[PDB]
């Protein structure tokens, strides 16, 4: 909250296996404003993404 | 897989883009036994 979020510093890194954006597309998410964002982060096996 | 219409990625957003409206088939094996060396000259903008 109460930031600016590049989010095109993380869809150009190449290091990402998947990008997969259900509401939104990741080539809009800069001309865009939310209330708040929720990064939620965990580890999983990659037979489960 | 990024070889559909409206599918995206560092090839489909770029270069090789398909129509949305895309009438045609896709047609794609391994070539392993042919053109493996590594070969550094297979290459995209």
């Amino acid at each position: 909250s109460n930031c600016v979020a590049d989010y095109s510093v993380l869809y150009n890194s190449a290091s990402f296996s998947t990008f997969k954006c259900y509401g939104v597309s990741p080539t809009k998410l800069n001309d865009l404003c939310f209330t708040n964002v929720y990064a939620d982060s965990f580890v999983i096996r990659g037979d489960e993404v | 897989r990024q070889i559909a219409p409206g599918q995206t990625g560092k090839i489909a957003d770029y270069n090789y883009k398909l129509p949305d409206d895309f009438t045609g088939c896709v047609i794609a094996w391994n070539s392993n036994n042919l053109d493996s060396k590594g070969n550094y000259n297979y290459l995209y903008r």
